[PDB]
């Protein structure tokens, strides 16, 4: 649990949405 | 046979000379001497009159705009010591723009117990660069010789020779001269101030400046300690009581003073601790008969009722009236203009006050380093605030760094707010600690405490970057740290390494050549993360270095800006806003793209 | 405002699963 | 035979490719093309599909985080022009962090009517330093190629030879190349944008980018002007009407659109000036039957009701929705992050609004030079203010210098205050003129407008020092001025003369070597007063100088600090706060002495 | 406050004649 | 009529008071 932000949101949503 | 004369009250002498020679019969002055503006006098009526009986002045001596005063050699030829019981704007000897004063000529002046000297704006004054100011004043930091003739033309001073010892004050013997016909007696330093009778002979400790015989407290012109019946003595033996820091009086004197002021009109002159103090101190009261301040049941605090509920403090003269009282029935606007650290006197005088029933305003008080003056301040009420309903005003105190020590100091600010905008060397951490401890009752709104233009002179990033790897062999310095990432890693522009050629061990914060290093890669894994560091070029063997690293980040308004700074460690041996704007633009576009593309379920 | 929700503040698993539409 | 296809609406293409080749039958797109995040695609399913029928995109093309996209050479091989009717954060072609894009390969792209390009964060992109960006974009100031592989490694680009003309953009022929197998057609500059059919032949003015025949408006791939029935034509001849800046439609089309949106659910598509505008403009209304916006009696203003009464403006995409309406039913928080002067677009879009029923907040908008954007703003109400009840917020607009021109601009701010603190290059005179003209209804309290930290970047001392005597012969420069004295002559520290070696006639305000000259003597008589001046040392014959003098004075809180600055004239040929503190200390002591000595009749 | 009255503001002849006590 | 101040007050009062 941390502030994802930046290039980390677009590659964190990928894991959550899959 | 000392003091062959009466005791003169304080005097104002304006207009003409008849009162100046009302000062014929006067061996000591209990007040202040002010030879004020005299215009119809010329340098020919200042020769016949002379006052060789004046020995000491208790408070100060002020001379302001008197013409024809060629010299003070004949006017005050026996002035030995000027005490500092009461000052005139933290100066015990003021010489303002009075003209026609060719020379000072106070050859008998030897010491000033408390205060300073402000000889200034004398357009025709000579013989000023050779005056002692080392054996007369023991507190030489406020001396203010600036605008005399010695700094405008060349006078070419002469001095009695054959033959009067010069002394080293800057690295060379120059002169320690008073005038064309007199020098100042310097005597062996084995005794600080005990008197020297033209040879090497330090008199008894109970003698100040000058003495005429060997050790004999009853034979010298002035007493360092209290004076009693023609003898210089310690704390007054019974049944004598202290009086005004220099006399030993008997009970009848204080009775007469109290009876005179109780009915005719006054500094009641009560007796507390064998001293005939003008008023009983806090916690004591006067009942009747015997003049004594017995302790009061139901603790009685001494209050200093202000003139109209407002006071501006600028020197020790103004702060001395706020002495001995614990409750202030008004407000304080302390404003110390100048480049001197007036701390001891303010602590001694303005230190016992506990309650301020008003606002504590701090105006443009330069050279103020801390607020430990009110070491007993526990309550700042809010009955009478200022415009904007602030209870703690704080303007640009340039040298203010540390407020009340919040580890051992209480505070109960009630019904008011705070005001901290433009203090350069202060830091927001101290202000927030003040907020937490005091518990402000006003809950100041936005922009009451400036978030950013309030700490940009001292590094207080409130974090440490521990050094990890150091390896220096002949020319390369290698650094490895523990990586630091703010909550948003895109705000870190990089680290700004500092290094300076210094083989000396006392190195402070910000010469200091600056380099910039790019931030590491956000691996998001427990890897090395490249340990940013740097490898500086240029080194010679057998030298010491001082290094400390600061983090450069973008400013965030709705947050205390994060940062980090390593401690200043020592190696043993062997276009600044455009980049911020570009980084903020990058962040803004990336945020806009994420907001537009990423939307929830319709 | 996903940047508003997952950067300045803390966003849980359910909110990310809600934002999963943007990838699907 | 141009445009052999249908007309595609705007499209979002996420996840997989079936919709991307739903784009087979498409010669023009009326909206935006967004090839958004695709993760399960690899560089082997991007070879078979190709769309050579796509000619132009009306709004923009966005590609964001799609893997396996080796090149756009086959995906968009016939994309000729991308118009700028609607942008995506003032960018008409956005290429974000999508990876695996080796080359752009848009060899058929020739012009972008409006917008910019923001190809960034491409980790494996080459062939980018040779793209034209001079014949494709006519507004190259917002182009933002920053973080591609060309700026990290060396790609060693090749280019089709024997042979494709390089052009000078920095002073040398380098390349104007698109990819390893294609270059871009540059043709004689005698025609700006009319089409060149592989030789020197400028086609008719009614053809954009490319043409295949000699002058023939009916034979070219794209139309610069409106398109009608297979021919590129000027303003639509009757009875055809304009539509979306690129079509000529017939009345039935707008009837069908209006009927579809009037009942099914919508940009009503009314007809005003032979254009099928989505909504009638201000001052016109729709009655019935024939789609016409007749003028309305009892003037009807167009309003833009905000989403929740608040709006942040950061690009032209956000400002374009506030187009055509004169009354804003909310508030504006315009915040232009970046280093570009976004003025023309904001003036065109955000210029017709007259009433703002809220607060006009100006956040950290860098590179904002003036507020002439709202050239028709006459009323800023105060129904919905912000915290602190301000109606005009103004944060650190670094490049803000001049507000609304108060010689020809009205204003009626009602029920609110002002907020001007930390604008560096602004000046207090403009703020006070705004106060006088607008007539603020709030009468802001103290410290609402910062007195001192609001003009310390531009010299606006609002006074002139006329030069009196100049005499330069071989090496000496002599200056004589008219003396200037503030209300308190003790505040003038002196004049700070500036001079710089510059033989060029365009010299602006503050290299610039500084000298200090003492103030003259206060003669208080109509004498010469020494005419302060100065005599600089060091000069060579036959050169030009630039000189302007500024006055250094102490700061006064309860007053606009006085000052003076001479105009920058040209000679034809032949420890900064300690001094202020010392001067203030001198003034303070002199004032204290005058107050103490001078008292009225008891 | 004579500095208050004759420097920040403007003081007339009567007020100076009033302050004449300080010299007499 | 002007702001006297400084060294001018102490030599303006002299003329007014005489
Ligand atoms: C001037 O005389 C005093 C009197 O003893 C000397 O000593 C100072 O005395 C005061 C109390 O009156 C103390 O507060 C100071 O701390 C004393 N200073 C010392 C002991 O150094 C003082 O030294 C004399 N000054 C000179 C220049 O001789
Ligand atoms: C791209 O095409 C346009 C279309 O004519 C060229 O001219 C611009 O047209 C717009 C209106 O669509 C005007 O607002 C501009 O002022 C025009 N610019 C001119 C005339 O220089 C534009 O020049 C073309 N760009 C390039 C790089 O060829
Ligand atoms: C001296 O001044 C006083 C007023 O202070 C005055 O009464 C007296 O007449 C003056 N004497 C002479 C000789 O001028
Ligand atoms: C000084 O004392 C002598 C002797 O008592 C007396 O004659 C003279 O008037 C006195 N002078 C003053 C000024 O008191
Ligand atoms: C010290 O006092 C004696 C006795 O009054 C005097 O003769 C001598 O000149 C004095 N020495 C000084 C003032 O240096
Ligand atoms: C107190 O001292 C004064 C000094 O003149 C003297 O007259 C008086 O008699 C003394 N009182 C006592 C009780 O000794
Ligand atoms: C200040 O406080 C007083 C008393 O609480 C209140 O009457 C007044 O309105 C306040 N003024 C401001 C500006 O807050
Ligand atoms: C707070 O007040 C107590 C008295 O109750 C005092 O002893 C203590 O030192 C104070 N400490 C702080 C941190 O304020
Ligand atoms: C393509 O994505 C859509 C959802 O956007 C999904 O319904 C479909 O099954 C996908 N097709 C393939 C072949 O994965
Ligand atoms: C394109 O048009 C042809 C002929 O009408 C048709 O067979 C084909 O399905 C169309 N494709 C699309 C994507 O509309
Ligand atoms: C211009 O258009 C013609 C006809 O479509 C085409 O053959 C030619 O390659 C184009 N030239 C370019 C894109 O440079
Ligand atoms: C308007 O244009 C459409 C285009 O398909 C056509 O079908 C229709 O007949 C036209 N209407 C008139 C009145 O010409
Ligand atoms: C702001 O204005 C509103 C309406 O006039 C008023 O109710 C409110 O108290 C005001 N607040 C401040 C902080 O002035
Ligand atoms: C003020 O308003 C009038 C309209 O009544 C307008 O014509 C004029 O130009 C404006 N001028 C200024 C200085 O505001």
């Amino acid at each position: 649990n941390q502030h994802l932000c930046g290039s980390e949101l677009v590659e964190a949503l990928y894991l959550v949405c899959l | 046979h000392l003091y062959p004369g009466e005791v003169c009250p304080g005097m104002d002498i304006r207009n003409n000379l008849t009162r100046l020679h009302e000062l014929e019969n006067c061996s000591v002055i209990e007040g202040h001497l002010q030879i004020l503006l005299m215009f119809k006098t010329r340098p020919e009526d200042f020769r016949d009159l002379s006052f060789p009986k004046l020995i000491m002045i208790t408070d100060y001596l002020l001379l302001f705009r008197v013409y024809g005063l060629e010299s003070l050699k004949d006017l005050f030829p026996n002035l030995t010591v000027i005490r500092g019981s009461r000052l005139f704007f933290n100066y015990a000897l003021v010489i303002f723009e009075m003209v026609h004063l060719k020379e000072l000529g106070l050859y008998n002046l030897m010491n000033i117990t408390r205060g300073s000297v402000r000889i200034e704006k004398n357009n025709e004054l000579c013989y000023l660069a050779t005056i002692d100011w080392s054996r007369i004043l023991d507190s030489v930091e406020d001396n203010y010789i600036v605008l005399n003739k010695d700094d405008n033309e060349e006078c070419g001073d002469i001095c009695p020779g054959t033959n009067c010892p010069a002394t080293v004050i800057n690295g060379q013997f120059v002169e320690r001269c008073w005038t064309h016909s007199h020098c100042q007696k310097v005597c062996p330093t084995i005794c600080k101030s005990h008197g020297c009778t033209a040879e090497g002979l330090c008199c008894h400790s109970e003698c100040l400046g000058n003495c005429s015989q060997p050790d004999d407290p009853t034979k010298c012109v002035a007493c360092r300690n209290f004076y009693l019946d023609g003898r210089c003595v310690e704390t007054c033996p019974p049944p004598y009581y202290h009086f005004q820091d220099w006399r030993c009086v008997n009970f009848s004197f204080c009775q007469d003073l109290h009876h005179k002021c109780k009915n005719s009109r006054c500094h009641q002159y009560v007796i507390h601790n064998n001293k005939c103090i003008p008023e009983c101190p806090s916690g004591y009261t006067m009942n009747s008969s015997n003049l004594l301040c017995t302790p009061c049941l139901g603790p009685c605090p001494k209050v200093c009722h202000l003139l109209e509920g407002e006071k501006t403090i600028d020197s020790v003269t103004s702060a001395q009236e706020l002495r001995g009282c614990t409750v202030i029935n008004g407000s304080l606007i302390i404003n110390i203009r100048g480049g001197n650290n007036l701390a001891a006197e303010l602590e001694a005088n303005l230190g016992l006050i506990e309650e301020i029933s008003g606002y504590l305003k701090i105006r443009r008080s330069y050279a103020l380093v801390s607020l430990s003056f009110f070491r007993k301040l526990r309550l700042i009420r809010g009955e009478t605030l200022e415009i904007g309903n602030y209870s703690f005003y704080a303007l640009d105190n340039q040298n203010l760094r540390q407020l009340w020590d919040w580890s051992k100091h209480n505070l109960t600010i009630t019904q008011g707010k705070l005001f901290f905008h433009y203090n350069p060397k202060l830091c927001l951490s101290e202000i927030h600690k003040m907020e937490e401890v005091s518990g402000t009752k006003g809950r100041q709104e936005r922009n009451d405490i400036a978030l950013k233009t309030n700490g940009d002179q001292a590094s207080c990033e409130n974090e440490l970057l521990k050094f990890s790897y150091i390896r220096t062999s002949f020319d390369k310095i290698l650094l490895r740290w523990e990586p630091y990432w703010p909550p948003d890693f895109r705000d870190l522009l990089g680290f700004m390494l500092f290094y300076k050629e210094a083989p000396y061990q006392n190195v402070t914060e910000f010469s200091w050549t600056v380099v910039d290093i790019d931030p590491p890669l956000r691996s998001n894994d427990p890897k090395s993360q490249n340990h940013p560091g740097w490898l500086m070029r240029g080194l010679k063997p057998w030298t010491q270095y001082a290094i400390f690293v600061k983090t450069l980040v973008t400013f965030s308004d709705e947050r205390r800006t994060y940062g980090a700074k390593s401690d200043i460690i020592y190696v043993q041996t062997d276009q600044i806003l455009k980049e911020l704007e570009e980084s903020s633009f990058r962040k803004t576009f990336e945020d806009y793209l994420h907001n537009v593309v990423f939307v929830p379920r319709p | 405002g996903i940047v508003e929700q997952c950067c300045t503040s803390i966003c849980s698993l359910y909110q990310l699963e809600n934002y999963c539409h943007s990838l699907q």
